[PDB]
């Protein structure tokens, strides 16, 4: 109960070492008694934090950890009568970067219509998290983000007004697991967003949370591509292959999603 | 040839059962939860966890000057027999004017039941 | 009959209940916060999720994201909870993730850095009683029933003699004759 | 004995060991809306304005005046409603006292050049000063429109004084 | 000619019904007819009757609805998820999700099921019952309501 027995709060950070390890498979930046339990989150330690060290992962966090100074963002000085409240310009962004003896493969979304944060700030945050601070890396990241923003900018801001139904094949690989699915998507109804779709898929298949962004993000990609083919007129609308019984819109229609671990 | 719909439906049900069994095997039977490495934290299906907190409750000790604190958690399940649905969300301007009196009373009962189950 | 039902329900609810080990400390001005509700301060500081401007920004999405972040921090309050981990787990646009993370960090709700071994402990006015935090029953644990059935179970209990014992999370069980 | 006895915990700075610098604490407390935090922060701000006004000058710390204005304008509404018994509740008394404390803080800061320069460029504060002065004139000339209820005189008294001090300062800039 | 196709479909659906389990429809859904629409669907689910596209038609809507209801009733003790229906139905995923959520709201799809069979995301646990400690300007104080 003594003052000294307490533990400081929010100083350590073992994130980079969890990135580097191979036992912890992170697809980015690579080169009583305990049963089959790994973390103490559900097993009650008898009001003694020392027992927390029975688990190798907590020990790794407490031994190979660094002390981290917090982010100090711009205190969210929002704007003066800005943010005209357009819906969204959601464009995906990928990163393939070869640092010295290090790879970086990553993906995320970016709202082009929101000018609250700048690519340089995101690059600084990312490099601080990876613990690889170097102005050259941040400049590369910012330039890549700006290029990918300028490319897909005008195309994403094109609202479709005529009903289009397209057969879509999603294929996403995390590190070694491949998720493949086929379905029929309508590019006019703003009811369902790819995020809700990905959440439903992950719930039903029982996958990890890490698949929720990935899938959705990749979905966005395909949509944009289709939009290009519909701006250039190269997109036909006469037929769509869905296995329908005899008219259209019937009860066979397609296959289903699957997740497979592959090699070679 | 009157057996096609039934076969597709039965295949759907078998697919559903397979998915359920696979989820139960992976998430809850083999190991209790999946340890994610980004945050170094367990992940268990949200169903097993509780959602919200329905206020608090407070009382007194048995004797005065008995300066002790009894902290304890409690779950509350008003009418565990009747399940909850999204019926507390449908606006009145939809089901009204086309309904039987009894169905209207049932709708009102269900909505009030959910709203009251959101309380302590 | 129902006795065994409630017994199994208590067993299952206690098995899948998050046992607290480390104490969480937040600054006093962050006392308006509730994990299950949204406050006016959150709607003023985040007007985009509630002004019905976009479809990707709904109050449900904001609440789910902030609850994910809060739970992740509370489960291991000694680490720092970098933004990249959250971004890898959550499926929002990076700008919104950053805004929510910064907002939660400003009010000390997460990443509140102290060294709690340099401050005294006091007693508030509200004290010396039985406190029952009543949380909703989890689904997927309710019994399978192929008359009413109310439930007011009690899962786990903890007793403390002083406020310092409450802060240090030291129960009378082990504290009695520790060494 | 304690997990704090790791080498990793041997390099902590002295700036965070307390948790939050008191300026940030007072600002966030005023931002919250909890009455206890409001009163604590207002007492501390008043002490600082009296014994160290250079640390909270309205120039070095922008967006400080808006909070005081949020505490001061309901004071205008109350003072308009001050010609009858209208402080029956404790929330009314708390709002009135918060307004008086914010007004005294503003006056103490206005005793400096930069702070009064920032105060002059504000239509709200000047309009409030004019409103209080017109109420004082109505009391002085003995008008039958608005007659101060003596049960409140005390409050009004303090009010008037602070206002005049403010006027004095801004009198150089009009 | 088309009357014969209607006869075929009717006999197929009759066989489906003749090989389905008996279920307990809740009272507040008694307005439902397997062979009708009832104008509650028309209001709750527009755009199936505005002739918006060649695809979303009231006939296909009714067919999908009946198919989903029967696929559920084949085994009422299991939550019917969206992936299976999506596997065996031709329509935009948005419309499938609309119909699924609609039929769920009125207790027509997942009213009485084994609650262990409902899928849910895997987030971290729920730290709502935890004990918080305020940091007052003086000392650490146990956060407790009044």
């Amino acid at each position: 109960s003594h003052q000294n027995q307490l533990i400081p709060q929010a100083y350590i950070s073992n994130f980079h070492n969890r990135l580097t390890n191979e036992d912890d498979g992170i697809p980015i930046f690579t080169m009583q008694d305990i049963g089959n339990a790994v973390l103490p989150d559900l097993q009650d330690q008898h009001h003694n934090p020392f027992n927390i060290l029975r688990y190798p992962k907590i020990r790794d966090t407490f031994i190979n950890g660094k002390v981290v100074s917090p982010y100090r963002l711009n205190t969210d000085q929002e704007t003066k009568a800005n943010a005209n409240s357009g819906e969204a310009i959601m464009i995906p962004i990928t990163l393939d970067i070869e640092h010295m003896g290090h790879t970086i493969k990553d993906q995320f979304l970016w709202n082009y219509n929101d000018d609250s944060i700048s690519p340089e700030e995101f690059a600084s945050i990312y490099c601080k998290d990876l613990d690889m601070t170097s102005a050259t890396l941040q400049t590369q990241i910012a330039n890549i983000i700006k290029e990918q923003l300028k490319d897909l900018e005008n195309i994403a801001a094109t609202e479709i007004m005529s009903d289009l139904h397209v057969i879509i094949n999603l294929t996403c690989n995390l590190q070694d697991r491949f998720f493949e699915d086929n379905f029929q998507w309508n590019l006019n109804d703003k009811s369902l967003t790819p995020e809700r779709f990905a959440t439903s898929i992950v719930q039903d298949l029982g996958l990890t949370r890490e698949f929720i962004p990935l899938i959705s993000q990749s979905l966005h990609e395909t949509i944009l591509k289709i939009k290009k083919d519909w701006v250039d007129g190269h997109l036909i609308q006469d037929h769509v292959p869905n296995d329908a019984a005899f008219d259209i819109d019937e009860l066979g229609s397609n296959w289903c999603p699957r997740v497979e671990i592959l090699t070679k | 040839s009157t057996n096609w719909l039934y076969q597709h439906s039965a295949a759907c049900s078998r697919f559903n059962s397979d998915l359920f069994y696979d989820r139960v095997k992976v998430l809850l039977v083999d190991q209790q939860g999946l340890r994610d490495a980004y945050t170094n934290i367990l992940h268990i299906p949200e169903s097993t966890q509780s959602t919200t907190v329905l206020g608090w409750r407070r009382s007194k000790n048995d004797s005065p000057s008995d300066t002790s604190i009894v902290y304890e958690t409690v779950i509350h399940d008003n009418d565990l027999n009747k399940p909850k649905t999204g019926l507390s969300e449908i606006p009145k301007e939809i089901y009204e004017d086309v309904v039987d009196e009894d169905v209207l009373r049932a709708i009102t009962e269900q909505q009030n039941f959910e709203k009251c189950n959101e309380y302590i | 009959n129902y006795e065994q039902e409630a017994q199994k329900l208590e067993e299952k609810a206690l098995r899948f209940l998050a046992k607290q080990t480390h104490p969480v400390i937040i600054p006093s001005f962050a006392s308006w916060f509730d994990i299950s509700k949204i406050h006016e301060i959150e709607k003023r500081s985040n007007p985009d999720f509630f002004n019905d401007s976009s479809r990707f920004k709904t109050p449900k999405a904001y609440k789910d994201t902030r609850n994910f972040i809060i739970n992740t921090y509370r489960l291991s309050p000694y680490e720092y909870l970098t933004i990249t981990a959250v971004r890898r787990n959550v499926a929002m646009d990076v700008a919104s993730i950053v805004k929510i993370h910064a907002f939660l960090e400003k009010w000390g709700l997460i990443n509140y850095q102290i060294d709690p071994r340099t401050k005294p402990s006091l007693i508030g006015p509200s004290f010396t009683g039985h406190f029952q935090v009543v949380l909703d029953t989890p689904q997927g644990l309710k019994p399978f029933l192929p008359k009413e059935f109310p439930v007011n179970l009690t899962i786990k209990k903890n007793v403390y003699d002083s406020a310092q014992d409450f802060n240090a999370l030291q129960d009378e069980s082990r504290n009695s004759r520790q060494i | 004995y304690s997990l704090a006895n790791f080498n990793v915990f041997q390099s902590l700075p002295k700036e965070t060991a307390r948790g939050v610098d008191d300026l940030t604490r007072m600002e966030m407390a005023l931002l919250s809306g909890i009455p206890e935090e409001i009163k604590w922060s207002l007492k501390k701000y008043l002490t600082y304005s009296n014994k160290a006004p250079y640390m909270i000058s309205l120039r070095t710390l922008p967006d400080l005046l808006p909070l005081f204005k949020t505490f001061i304008l309901p004071l205008e509404r109350i003072v308009e409603g001050l010609n009858k018994s209208s402080i029956c509740d404790s929330k009314a008394m708390d709002s009135l006292q918060m307004g008086l404390n914010a007004l005294l803080i503003l006056r103490n800061l206005a005793q400096d050049t930069d702070s009064v320069q920032i105060l002059v460029k504000d239509r709200e504060i000047k309009s409030f000063i004019l409103f209080i002065l017109k109420k004082f004139q109505c009391v002085a000339t003995g008008d039958n429109k608005w007659q101060l209820y003596e049960g409140n005189a005390t409050f009004f008294n303090e009010l008037t004084h602070y206002t005049l001090d403010l006027m004095e300062a801004i009198s150089s800039y009009i | 000619y088309e009357q014969e196709a209607q006869k075929l479909e009717e006999k197929a659906l009759r066989f489906l019904a003749k090989q389905t389990h008996p279920v307990i429809i809740p009272s507040f859904a008694s307005w439902f007819d397997i062979s009708k629409i009832h104008e509650i669907e028309k209001r709750s689910n527009p755009d199936f009757f505005n002739d918006s596209s060649r695809f979303k038609t009231p006939k296909a809507y009714k067919d999908t609805r009946n198919f989903i209801i029967n696929t559920y009733r084949l085994s009422p003790y299991e939550y019917l998820t969206i992936t299976a229906v999506r596997r065996n139905v031709a329509m935009d995923v948005a419309s499938i999700v609309k119909i699924h959520a609609f039929l769920e709201k009125w207790g027509l799809i997942n009213y009485q099921i084994d609650p262990r069979t409902k899928p849910s995301l895997i987030g971290p646990s729920f730290t709502g019952h935890f004990q918080v400690v305020l940091d007052t300007p003086q000392g650490l104080k146990p956060f407790l309501p009044e």
